[PDB]
RNA sequence: ACCAGGUUGAUUCUGCCUGACGUGGAUGCUAGUCUCAUAGAUUUAGCCAUGCAUGUGUAAGCGAAGCGAUUAGUGAAGCGGCGGAAGGCUCAGUAACGGGCGAGUAUUUAAUCUCUAGAACCGGACAACCUCAGGAAACAGAGGGGAAAACGGAGUAAGAGCAUGUGUUAGCAUGUGAUGAGAACAACAGUGCAGGAGAGUAAGAAGCCAUCCCAUCAGUUAGUAAGUAGGGUAAGGGCCUAUUUAGACGUAGACGGGUACGGGGGAUUAGGGUUUGAUUCCGGAGAGGGAGCCUGAGAGACGGCUACCAGGUCCAAGGACAGCAGCAGGCGCGAAAAUUACCGAAGCCUCCAAGAGGGCGGUAGUGAAGAGACGUGAAAACAAGUGUGUGUAAAAACCACAUGAGUAACUGGAGGUCAAGGCUGGUGCCAGCAUCCGCGGUAAUACCAGCUCCAGGAGUGUCUAUGAUGAUUGCUGCGAUUAAAAGGUCCGUAGUCGAAGAACAGUACUUGUUUGUAAUGUGGCUUAUCGAGAGCCGAAUAGAACGAGAAGAGUUCAGAG
RNA sequence: CGCUAGUCAAGAACGAAUCCGAUGAUCAAGGACGUAGGCUGGAGGAUCGAAGACGAUUAGAGACCGUAGUAGUUCCAGCAGUAAACGAUGCCUACGCUGUUGUGGUUAUGAGCACGGCAGAAGAGAAAUCUAGUAGGGCUUUGGGGAGAGUACGCGCGCAA
RNA sequence: UGAGUGCAGGGUUCUAGAUCUGAUACAAGUCGUAACAAGGCAGCUGUAGGAGAACCUGUAGCUGGAUCA
């Protein structure tokens, strides 16, 4: 939202990609080097998941919390 | 600042006033008057705090609406006029006295007086003036003015002035073995006495003094009172006779000196 | 955020250190003490005095080495912590008793504590129930109660201590 | 007339001093006219302003000096 | 309006400056007063502080005096014979300080004849108050002051500026 | 004042990545009690519905209508006086009188202090009142009385400037003179107002010194540098203008461009350092963007006026009004920030006041930004509840006594670094995990779960900047034969660096005395049950004034070479 | 920089009771030289030989090998500005163990001074080894994990490269 | 004294663009085999020609060479 540009993010958990449907918002975190670097093993990629449509996904996919419908 | 400013906030105000730096924003601003702002003292801090007379606004205002107070022989009417160094305070009703001095902190102090010591204050000579139809006139330090006083008294004296008649009783030079007292520097309200002075040009002279229990000190000529015709003093000065002490000394003077 | 108060703690450097966990772990054990919170306070406050007394033996003037080492003294006996014959106005001695601070340890910070001096005092079975007696009220000095287990007894208070009976 | 005045700036974290200058503008008076030249050395007063960048006049100098135009014996010794 | 503050100024390295505040009120300037030659005309402005001064638009006469002699006169003024700053004042006939200008010296002629040796002190005086002429020079300021004041020129006075008016 | 894991079949080195620890913001999950601080700064100095934030009267300036009276009185519409230029909010612009230290002028200053200090007559209006009466409203007309300590004139004291004597320099003398005023009232026993001279407060202008990055920006400037004379201003000055002189500033970085509210201070820290400062104190600038201005002692003012540009609001269509970077509040923008709350009390400010006003300030409500002290049992016997009193402006909380009772843990982990399981069941290079090294192809202590352990604990995990790690920026203190690294060789300016001997001088250098620091910080002591907290004391940095010492540095000499 | 004579300037070292007296070290900017190959004009052209052309060998050889052949290779007047231009070791100035062998002067014939080679030692260094030992002496250049990259844009020199 | 606004230019920062040309990652595709052993013509640095492509050839240099002789 806040530049235009689009980006890869990656999805962290088990069944994580479940969770999300087209055109849902997302917010996005960075990995943790000191420059925007790629970690372990997945090629060019840069940022991952963390909340969709305003609810942490690690409640989500534990099935601790529900979607806001 | 587009005009002259009104408040003053309290942790701005002079440490001379020693007001408790917790409590409230602000402090109250001195009028325009005798002294300088940062040598003086509203009133209304001393009937609250330095001589308790008064708890609340209210009660300032009604002690003074009776008009009970006199400084200098008048009766004041503003709250928030200077008092400074050497300036008699009373109430008529009760007949009390005070002249206001510094503790050997350097903050400010009542101290009681009799009917006697209540007749007269000190200041220092400034300038001197001739006015038209030539009339001769001389100032002091806090804005006073003199008509047809004795012609030899100098710049730099001290002069001695009968609030009565408001006129010049005594005079005194700056000179060796002369008592003098200390109004701003690091050795604010001490107490001493001359032993030498040396001369600078087009710029402070400076005085070197010794204590009545020995300790040297020197300061400038712009920070010194004079007040005795020669030996000893005019005015009676606090409980304690202006000598300062070191935590060394106050140690030393506790648990005893250290033995070899 | 930058406002009022101090912090009294410091975090060890490696978290997981054996020496360093076993040698906590005892002495939290045998004292009573809540949680590791407790005896790193205790030992920041030690530290302080051990500091000061290095500080005075290094110093080059006299005024200020006379004057500082009696204060230091004096206030470390009032608490009950530094037990020797100090003699004043005698330098040798001053030096002789600084040098005997700088090997103080935290242990004998903790004796001084309401919890331990209680049972120490034998007024309680246990260095937990008396914990328990100085909650609930039980416990008073001078006449009034005190509801803080930390409170540290300075040196003769253990005359006016007492303990009262349950409320039930 | 411009005079140069010249002084050394501490620098702590180096512990070392660099060399600086500032140039002042002053007034010269037709009474030093023929004396005062290039390289000599001048005291100069304060005064309110007098132009843009003028602020002093020169009082005095202390001429550039010569201990001796060093003696030559006489031939005949 | 107009300004007294350096604002605009460059710096004394030859660059420019930025600007920092709008105008105050505290360096204001105010128009020329151009004082003419006529029946007195003078405005008062209110100035800082609350005081009065007096602004000078058309004058006619000028207290004049004689150095030598130690009096003082009041007399009519003609016209201005030369000005030091700008050649345009002269042939407008605008008054300033330093000025100089023709006056009636009849006057003055009346009480210069007294004296016996009058004639041996001053020649050229002497001959030019013959001829009808008499001239002095401005020292008030007409536009702060709101008048005009002078002496009469005399011995090599009259022997410097005499050589400034003739073509 | 400290290390660990990771290049090889092993070894010893260079070197960088990652872990371990403070602090500023953001965020997941969980939450018992009490106390002290702090909250739309970062993005948009973006836009704003509503309500409030500035008014003031005595015995003692003038007093209309109404009410009422044996020629009394009342009680006040307006006028006058004093304030609205302070405080509050924000950081756009500014590399500069923006900042630190000294000094007091070439200046102006309502109030207030000390000394001193006042013989004055006459005339109209303006507002309100009374009679008509306009306009959709906002806002105005005619006509006629009438006051002042309001206003304009008369005389009169006084009196700027100019010139000469005399005392720098007041003052006095003499000649000449533009200008040209002035308040009383009440007795509860006082309150005002004209002139001077000196203080006191506040500005304006000045002295010295310190101030960020780019050379892929090397020449810049012509009111620019100066002089003579004049205008202008409260006042010096190219501040502005006329004629003359060519200056001024640069490789010790000029000029241009980019960026920035500046300090007191904050965070980290053995030492030397590195980073930040919208943000309780001081000083500066602004009020949608630009520009002009009247009144005043003081504004180039915006809870004053005027015009354009960008936006809005109401209308009866002719016109009118308006500016939340005050306090609540709303919309947007974002990863990002509280109540359209009570206030004759505390601290202060304002008036004509034994009284009136203040969203300035105080009081609570809301939120795991930060910081204290304590609960979640004991071996006989345990928070949080409730009622009275207190507490306050009124409250709530806090504390006292008296009643019930028996409630109260989670977050991250368990192959190595690194504390703690080859446990049981699923899955089979799948699904996933993993900062780094690495796990899983059917015998997984590493995935998904159960069960036991570990660590911190009302708290614990993650992301992002920064300080440390780090002698991987090196002054202290690294390297350049082969790991990355000595110009192909000379000459040479700016720059940095330079004998012995005998003498000399004091500006650096070092040090004494005196100044220079509210808060914060530092060394202490005293009172809230304790501990943060509060209150009082002592010393202090850089910078400046005056003395002192002369080794090193500096200058000179030649029966020295 | 290597044949022999003659001629013209300046320099290094050595010997010694010559003269002057701080004139000096290092160096951004600026200036002069710089193998070979290359370029602009003239002279010349034996040998060798990029390019180009053949013969063989090979799956294919465009190459290596053989035959032949041009620009260049030489000289004069200039431009250019790079090399594994290396002892991969900056320039002045110090303090430092032994033996042996050179070159040029001088000699109490015992030795010295300048410029070298070699072999140990002691220290040093990750080692290999030592222009590398000892050390807050002075001044300039210069590096900061691999790659992208000594590449893009701008600028300065050059006829072009 | 000047707001606003005409018309030319500059200085900055972003962004579009037919087409061309670099770099990086390409589980393992096609053609050869240039380097590391005397790697089958010892290798490498400068310069100049040539060539599907690594590269080949002339000229001067270096050993980090296969020789301290």
């Amino acid at each position: 939202v806040r530049l235009n540009k689009k980006v890869i993010a990656y999805v962290p958990h088990d069944g994580g990609l479940n969770q999300i449907e087209i055109n849902d918002e997302v917010i996005v975190e960075g990995l943790g080097k000191k420059g925007c670097r790629s970690k372990g093993d997945i090629p060019g990629v840069r940022f991952r998941v963390c909340k969709v449509q305003k609810v942490s996904l690690k409640a989500l996919v534990t099935k601790k919390k529900e979607r806001p419908a | 600042v587009r005009g002259p400013r009104k408040h003053l906030k309290r942790l701005n105000a002079p440490k001379s006033w020693s007001l408790d730096k917790n409590g409230g924003v602000f402090a109250p601003r001195t009028s325009t008057g005798p002294h300088s702002m940062q040598e003086s003292i509203p009133l209304c801090l001393l009937l609250t705090r330095i001589l308790k007379v008064a708890s609340n606004n209210k009660e300032i205002k009604h002690i003074m609406k009776n008009r009970l107070i006199t400084v200098n022989g008048n009766i004041r009417t503003d709250s928030r006029y200077p008092v400074g160094i050497m300036d008699v305070l009373s109430i008529k009703k009760t007949n009390e006295h005070y002249r206001l001095l510094y503790n050997i902190a350097g903050k400010f102090v009542l101290h009681k007086i009799t009917e006697e010591e209540a007749q007269y204050r000190i200041a220092k000579v400034t300038n001197k003036k001739v006015v038209k139809g030539n009339i001769p006139h001389t100032y002091t330090s806090c804005g006073g003015s003199f008509k047809y006083a004795d012609p030899s008294i100098s710049i730099g004296d001290s002069v001695k002035i009968d609030i009565k008649t408001s006129k010049i009783v005594e005079n005194s030079s700056l000179e060796v073995g002369k008592v003098v007292y200390l109004i701003k520097g690091k050795n604010i309200g001490c107490l001493g006495v001359i032993t030498g002075i040396e001369k600078r040009e087009g710029t402070h002279d400076i005085v070197n003094i010794v204590d009545k229990v020995g300790r040297n000190f020197s300061t400038i000529f712009s920070n010194i009172l004079v007040v005795g015709a020669d030996d000893n003093p005019w005015v009676t000065f606090t409980k304690d006779e202006g000598i300062k002490y070191s935590e060394y000394e106050q140690s030393i003077k506790e648990y005893g000196p250290m033995n070899e | 955020v930058k406002s009022k108060g101090i912090k009294k703690i410091v975090v060890p450097h490696r978290p997981f250190e054996r020496e360093r966990l076993v040698s906590e772990m005892y002495i939290v054990g045998k004292y009573g003490l809540r949680n590791k919170r407790e005896l790193w306070t205790i030992q920041k406050m030690c530290d302080s005095f051990k500091l000061r007394a290095k500080d005075l033996l290094i110093t080059p003037d006299e005024k200020e080495f006379t004057l500082s080492s009696r204060r230091l003294l004096k206030k470390l006996a009032e608490w009950g912590v530094f037990m020797e014959d100090v003699d004043y106005n005698n330098k040798q001695s001053l030096t002789n008793n600084l040098e005997k601070l700088l090997d103080l340890a935290p242990t004998s910070f903790l004796e001084r504590r309401l919890q331990h001096r209680i049972f120490d005092l034998g007024l309680a079975s246990s260095v937990h129930q008396a914990r328990a007696f100085i909650h609930a009220r039980r416990v008073k000095i001078n006449g009034s109660v005190v509801n803080k287990p930390g409170y540290l007894v300075k040196d003769g208070e253990d005359g006016f201590i007492e303990v009262v009976e349950s409320k039930r | 007339i411009v005079v140069v005045k010249r002084y050394l700036h501490y620098v702590k974290k180096y512990k070392r001093y660099e060399r600086r200058y500032k140039n002042v503008s002053v007034h010269l008076s037709p009474c030093f006219k023929g004396l005062v030249n290039v390289g000599d050395t001048v005291i100069c007063g304060e005064t309110r302003p007098l132009s843009k960048t003028k602020r002093f006049v020169v009082v005095g100098f202390e001429k550039k000096e010569i201990k001796e135009k060093k003696l030559k014996m006489l031939s005949e010794i | 309006g107009i300004s007294r503050s350096n604002r605009h100024k460059r710096k004394e390295t030859g660059g420019k400056k930025g600007l920092h505040e709008k105008k105050r009120k505290n360096n204001c300037g105010r128009p020329p007063s151009n004082t003419r030659i006529g029946e007195r005309r003078v405005k008062q402005v209110r100035v800082r502080g609350g005081n009065i001064k007096h602004r000078a638009l058309r004058l006619d006469t000028g207290n004049i005096a004689c150095k030598t002699h130690n009096f003082t006169l009041n007399t009519s003024i003609q016209n201005v014979m030369y000005h030091p700053s700008n050649n345009e004042f002269m042939r407008t006939n605008i008054l300033t300080k330093s000025a100089v200008v023709k006056i009636n010296g009849q006057p003055f002629k009346h009480e210069l004849e007294k004296d016996q040796q009058f004639e041996s002190k001053d020649p050229v005086l002497f001959d030019n108050l013959r001829k009808g002429n008499c001239y002095a020079i401005i020292t008030s300021r007409p536009g702060q002051v709101g008048m005009a004041d002078g002496y009469l020129l005399q011995g090599e006075e009259l022997k410097f500026y005499m050589e400034k008016f003739k073509k």
